[PDB]
């Protein structure tokens, strides 16, 4: 099942609609692109400008195909979130010079007013319900799926016109906080749509944060005969978690009433579980295809393709967890000579100590990573969030770290914390492990021994 | 017409209400264990004063029965319960038992004591003198015996038989049931034989402690239909009627469901209402301006400390024995230092972490600053005349340029003239970073240079300001004095000044440091950027630049009881006590005890905690000077905000290296369990050997330093074969820049013998003793 | 067991990372890259913004059993053997 | 031995990747490579791409014998005899 869904070269498909997207310049005489965006008319070049071309493909009213292969379903549809002036407070004393500020992005201070030149979608707000859209989950924040809209065309020059409109009658001001972009493929070569998400952010304290989403999806399953192999393995699939399920249902319920001091039964319910979960995920899912049917019957407007991609990227992290859950079960079957079972009893053995030190290991770097974090935070890029300084101490062990970047931050107590960080993680931490398992090691094989040759 | 009103807030989160809760659970967590391991010590076993004097009176015919007694006597924070003991004679008739035991009765010498046997029947005519106690180790008693005769049972009085009145019957129970009854200081004073387990106590404490933070929770957030329950009345300040006017009532109205709970399943009912007391909590917590999170804070204490002190007090009126005394006096010292540590923690927590909002946001509005201002032309210069253009390109337009986060001041250009004109090196190869420095000149100058005709020159001196100076540059310090220019107010007259300065030789001659800095604001996050771009001079043709963007927010000591003012003040009275403490000790226990490590650990605390307090109070000073000082008027004044800045930093650096020590003394403190008090006890038994190895690599990286920099320093293009395959950089600059031109800093040093010391594996010798350690101490546990 | 664990972490990653990382791209790619992580010299922006969660759990994950729990093992095992035959050899 | 076992794989990379990778052209390129290697500093692009086979063969086994076998026997040796020093300290 996994080699069904992980399919054949895939990888070329999302990788040249990237570098078409992403990695071309915004302008032949510019250097900067998506991927490397800087401000608000960078924003506005790349629209009229590289999207436009790697859209529209010259081959009434004739299709785009993007590389003669990848048709372009529907039209692009564009976005945009913006807050609205007066959700802001300033002192009473400064309110001299300054009149205008903008909060942050919030679903309370959103602005849900006419704007502009009032005349269609663009200037009008519509609601999430409305819009059939969902919350996003960016980078600074979450947004809503509503917001100001535009479908485009789907000839190059019309497209032009509507954002050249949009461009004249200022349309991203100061107010402004998002942007999205979304459009989708299909490649009839292979059977695999593709749908395409590019997300702009523009933080209240200034600048531009670009992201994008390429996502690989197959809607139209039932093709081949392949097909029909991988829906037969999948139902087996389904037998073979409903036996499981009645095995450890009966098998915790006639006796056994404890269950849980194994982590052989606890392994085996965490598996089902997640298995429940991926097969309930796919049967919600895969039902819920009534968009394609409704964009089939109707090609000249925008197909919502999103909610798919994201139960996709669900199901795809479930299936991953539960592999490699079901791989690491093999575990309990490989005991087979005196050589293997020893290893496993040091193991077992050595567990608790393990876990016992690991607790102090955890609270001392999580005492480092905070350190990092309120003290380097503000100036290095690497530890401006708890997390990321957790990954940065966790890079710095394998040695992949800069040391010019900390250093330069603070010219004390920067040396000072890499060459403790270092020292005491690499010279007394790392040695307690070996120590507590060479230890158990030795008193498990000499105990072992010297009973199995004195008998 | 109140009813309630839901807040719905925005994605927004408030630590301080989580953080409070976290410490609160927590805390309970360690409580659990600790008074588990006292009641099992306590669970089956334990259901001076005694003295060598004649505790037996055998000259009585018929004057026992087989039965117990027990005595009865309090004083001074000292109190006693029952006894009973018999031997082979099963207390036969007038047996004379002179013997005491161990019991816990260390009571004083005072005239009050309640002596009563069990009535074995019929009433006893027993004649009795006294379990008579003179002097054994304290001469707690006195030798003197009334011989009372009392009732069947009946509690016969005496000093060190129808005596029924309010004056004794009640004011003896004034001592019984004072401190028992009282939940809060009753955990350590849990009288034997009782249906209490030491642990439904502490649910209850946490219950009502838990319910407090609910329900002061729910009426600051909640209940807010009636006077905006902020700002307008309810002050962050005390008012005396609304700090402690919400507490008192939400004691009162939360009693009800704590009595409901008194003396099973009350473990899990108390689990899941506390479970949902938090959350609701944390829900409402939300909608909390940070003005009002001290005023909650306040509340809550301000509400246990009357439940412990209001209504608590007024509840009532409705051979190895030495070994065992010695561990429950440990274990009641470990319980106090653990409460104290504990709120310790707690308050270090409020004051590094109370605004986790803005750290997040400081980082993007500074690096939108140095990308907006084009940081890497800046920083590319080496030329002083490529310094105007580039002001008229860049700051220019960013200034007067109408946008984003105004400026709130005009800029200003401060200069430094050395009066020691240098003779440049010919251009070419670098010289070691600076050198000829002189003095500073001080003079005046009229429009050009030096030039008085009437009186002072036109380019005034502008003596230094007395706070806020020391940018430390690259090779000098400086202070806040030298020339200034205004810059002017407006585009147009900005331009007019800048060629008025460049035709005028502003700078060309000596051009020491320009020093241009301003400000910035951005009230969307609401914080204060300085923002500070130098050109230091070592010679004519020779450029540093430097630029520094320091991101703060501006807190006033006039804006009332701010957060960081009470973490302060709690600060400092923490670092009052632990300093007493250790003087105490260190002028009691001995004298000269500093030659060992433990005296210096506690010294450093106080400092830390000291400096940590004395910093913050200082950048909130210095804060309000500053505002004040520029609000006075604003039409080309600068009133610079770097001492703020730099101030802020440092008080954050201190908090979290303070909050660093006592996560470390969390981590040591975790031997108290069996199988795991072994690890820290090696890594203390081995010190010496781990000394001796540190010293032998500190000697091999200092020898592979001096090599490592002999032949790096023969960079030009080709070092060797051997030396530049078996060679180690430490991380970053994978592809060596080599030539270490006037570069070769301490810092990198250090990185590089360090890295190069773990590359080889020279580290990993600390595990050849450690592992022997580790198998010498695990042996010495399980056969002795 | 360690090529067990280390094929379990190949597929996972895999799965996870399969289209868009491209050291990820094949399952021999991904073990040559699991066996790079080891010698420091990647470089996991990539990795990290191809999955904000089940990334970074992924690298961390992995680091973690790899250079604390399975060296240590095999140290442990060529001490201890070392340690039996010297003492063997000493005796005979 | 380790010596052995270090020209061993040196010839073997000197006769596979000696006419297309430029860091294996002359034997003591290959050499200085592998030492290099060992403190981590890997290319595997022109390994890649110079053998598809037999080349990621042999740096998954140069880095599994060297990371996890043969570098882990002097601490062997210098743990044994510190542990004999000292209790013949001890005893004596
Ligand atoms: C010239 C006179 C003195 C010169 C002195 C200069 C010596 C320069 C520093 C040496 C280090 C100190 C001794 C360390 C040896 C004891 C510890 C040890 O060897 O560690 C193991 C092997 O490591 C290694 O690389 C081992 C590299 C070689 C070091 C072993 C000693 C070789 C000595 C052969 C002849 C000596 C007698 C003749 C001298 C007259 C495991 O490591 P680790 O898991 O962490 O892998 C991490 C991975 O990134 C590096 O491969
Ligand atoms: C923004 O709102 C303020 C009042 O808060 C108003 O003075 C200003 O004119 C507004 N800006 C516009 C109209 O764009
Ligand atoms: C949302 O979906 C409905 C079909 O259920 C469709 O009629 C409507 O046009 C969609 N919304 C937009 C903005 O197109």
């Amino acid at each position: 099942l996994t080699y069904g869904m992980m399919s054949s070269n895939v990888y070329y498909y999302t990788r040249m609609m990237s570098q078409l997207f992403l990695d071309t310049p915004v302008s032949k005489t510019e250097k900067t692109n998506f991927k490397t965006l800087s401000s608000m008319e960078d924003f506005w070049k790349f629209t009229e400008g590289s999207l436009l071309d790697g859209l529209y493909w010259k081959m009434a009213d004739n299709r785009s195909f993007i590389f003669y292969e990848n048709l372009l379903l529907g039209v692009p549809r564009i976005r945009q979130l913006r807050v609205r002036n007066g959700s802001c407070s300033i002192p009473q004393d400064l309110r001299d010079e300054i009149k205008e500020c903008y909060d942050v992005y919030s679903v309370s201070s959103e602005d849900r007013a006419p704007f502009g030149p009032r005349n269609g979608t663009a200037w009008i707000y519509t609601s999430e319900k409305d819009l059939n859209g969902s919350s996003h989950w960016g980078i600074i924040a979450t947004y809503s799926g509503a917001g100001y809209y535009l479908d485009l065309s789907r000839t190059r020059e019309e497209t032009a016109a509507q954002v050249a409109s949009l461009k004249k009658n200022v349309w991203l001001d100061r107010g402004t906080r998002a942007t999205f972009i979304d459009f989708s493929v299909y490649n009839a070569n292979i059977n695999l749509f593709c749908v395409v998400r590019l997300l702009v952010e523009f933080p209240a304290t200034g600048g531009v944060i670009p992201s994008w989403q390429f996502q690989p999806l197959k809607l139209i399953r039932y093709v081949t005969t392949f097909d029909f192999f991988l829906a037969a393995c999948e139902i087996i699939f389904c037998f073979f978690i409903f036996y499981y399920v009645v095995e450890e249902i009966l098998e915790i319920r006639i006796h056994k009433l404890h269950y849980f001091r194994s982590f052989w039964n606890c392994l085996d319910v965490v598996i089902v579980v997640l298995s429940v979960v991926a097969i309930g995920i796919n049967i919600y899912r895969t039902s819920n295809v009534e968009v394609l049917l409704q964009f089939l019957e109707d090609q000249n407007t925008f197909p919502n393709f999103e909610h798919l991609a994201y139960w996709q990227i669900q199901f795809n992290n479930i299936a991953a967890v539960t592999v490699f859950f079901v791989w690491i079960k093999l575990f309990k079957f490989i005991n087979f000579n005196r050589t293997m079972s020893q290893l496993s009893t040091t193991m077992s053995r050595c567990a608790k100590d393990l876990f016992g030190f690991a607790i102090m290991f955890f609270i001392i770097f999580l005492a480092y990573a905070q350190l990092a974090y309120l003290v380097f935070g503000t100036q290095v890029d690497d530890f401006s969030t708890f997390q990321e300084c957790i990954f940065t101490q966790f890079r710095i062990i394998l040695g992949d770290i800069n040391f010019a970047e900390i250093e330069e931050a603070n010219r004390v107590l920067g040396p000072i914390y890499f060459t403790t960080f270092v020292f005491f993680m690499f010279f007394i931490l790392l040695n307690m492990f070996l120590a507590i398992i060479n230890d158990t090691y030795s008193e498990v094989k000499s105990d072992l021994a010297q009973q199995k040759a004195e008998m | 017409h109140v009813r309630f009103v839901f807040p719905e807030p925005t994605a927004d989160v408030n630590y301080i209400v989580m953080l409070t809760c976290a410490v609160c659970l927590v805390t309970y967590m360690v409580m659990a264990a600790i008074l588990h391991k006292l009641d099992q010590l306590d669970a089956s076993r334990g259901r001076r004063f005694k003295y060598e004097i004649l505790v037996k009176t055998g000259w009585g015919r018929g004057s026992g029965t087989t039965a117990h007694v027990g005595i009865m006597l309090y004083g001074v924070d000292s109190r006693s319960g029952h006894r009973h003991l018999d031997g082979d004679r099963a207390f036969h008739r007038n047996s004379l038992d002179i013997f005491r035991i161990a019991t816990p009765h260390s009571l004083g010498s005072v005239w009050k004591i309640r002596v009563w046997h069990d009535n074995k029947g019929l009433s006893p005519a027993w004649f009795l003198q006294h379990v008579i106690v003179r002097d054994l180790q304290t001469a707690r008693s006195a030798f003197f015996l009334v011989n009372d005769w009392l009732s069947v049972e009946t509690e016969a009085n005496g000093g060190l038989a129808a005596l029924l009145r309010f004056r004794r019957l009640l004011v003896a129970e004034l001592q019984r049931g004072f401190f028992d009854k009282h939940i809060w200081l009753s955990i350590w004073d849990r009288p034997p034989r009782s249906r209490f387990t030491r642990i439904q106590r502490a649910t209850c404490c946490v219950l009502l402690i838990c319910l407090f933070l609910g329900a002061n929770a729910v009426w600051y957030g909640a209940v807010g239909d009636s006077a905006y329950s902020t700002g307008h009345v309810s002050r962050l300040s005390p008012l005396s009627v609304d700090t402690v006017a919400v507490g008192l009532v939400s004691s009162v109205v939360v009693y009800p469901v704590y009595l409901a709970i008194l003396f099973s399943l009350a473990h899990g009912l108390s689990l899941l209402l506390v479970a949902v007391a938090v959350a609701v909590s944390g829900w409402v917590g939300a909608s909390f301006p940070p003005g009002v999170s001290v005023a909650w804070l306040l509340s809550s204490s301000a509400s246990f400390l009357a439940s412990f002190l209001g209504w608590e007090p007024l509840k009532v009126l409705l051979f190895l024995a030495k070994e065992e005394a010695r561990k429950v006096k440990r274990l009641h010292g470990m319980l106090r230092s653990l409460l104290v540590y504990m709120l310790f923690l707690l308050v270090t927590l409020l004051a590094s972490y109370g605004d986790a909002s803005c750290h997040g946001h400081a980082y993007r509005l500074q690096s939108a600053i140095k990308q907006e201002l084009h940081s890497r032309a800046f920083l590319a210069i080496t030329r002083s005349e490529e310094l105007w253009p580039w002001m008229a390109h860049v700051l220019l337009p960013y200034v007067h340029g109408n946008q984003s986060s105004p400026e709130l001041g005009p800029p200003r250009l401060r200069q430094v003239r050395l009066q020691e004109a240098l003779y440049p090196d010919p251009p070419g190869p670098r010289v070691h970073t600076c050198s000829a420095a002189g003095g500073f000149s001080t003079s005046d100058y009229d429009v050009g240079w030096e030039s008085p005709h009437n009186g002072s020159g036109t380019w005034a001196y502008s003596a230094p300001d007395l706070l806020g100076a020391w940018s430390w540059g690259s090779c000098a310090v400086y202070d806040s004095g030298g020339y200034v220019q205004e810059l002017g107010l407006s585009l147009e007259e900005s331009r007019d000044r800048l060629r008025f300065l460049q035709l005028h030789n502003w700078l060309d001659n000596r051009s020491r440091a320009v020093f241009l800095e301003l400000t910035r604001y951005s009230p969307a996050v609401g914080l204060h950027a300085a923002v500070t771009l130098r050109l230091e001079f070592p010679a004519a043709g020779r450029a540093l630049a430097a630029l520094s963007v320091r991101p703060f927010a501006l807190r006033r000591l006039s804006a009332g009881l701010s957060l960081p003012l009470l973490t302060s003040v709690c600060l400092l009275l923490f670092a009052v006590h632990f300093a007493v403490a250790e003087a105490r000790t260190w002028h009691r226990e001995g004298r000269w005890r500093v030659l060992r490590l433990g005296a210096w650990a506690r010294w450093l605390l106080v400092a830390l905690t000291a400096a940590t307090a004395l910093v913050r109070l200082a950048q909130l000073g210095a804060a309000d000077r500053q505002w004040t000082r520029f609000v006075r008027g604003r039409p080309r004044r600068f009133t610079s905000f770097d001492q703020v800045a730099q101030l802020s930093s440092a008080a954050r650096g201190l908090a979290a290296s303070l909050l660093f020590l006592l996560l470390v003394k969390a981590a040591q403190q975790l031997r108290f369990v069996r199988q795991w008090s072994v690890f820290g006890k090696t890594l203390c038994r081995a010190l010496p050997e781990l000394l001796g190895v540190t010293l032998g690599l500190v000697v091999l990286g200092v020898a592979y330093a001096q090599l490592a920099i002999l032949l790096v320093s023969s960079c030009v293009d080709s070092l060797w074969s051997v030396a530049q395959a078996l060679l180690v950089l430490c991380p970053g600059t994978g592809l060596s820049t080599l030539c270490p031109a006037e570069s070769w800093h301490l810092s990198p040093l250090l990185c590089v013998g360090l890295w190069a010391l773990r590359l080889w594996g020279a580290l990993r010798l600390g595990a050849v003793i450690l592992r022997w350690r580790y198998h010498a101490l695990r042996g010495e546990l399980y056969r002795p």
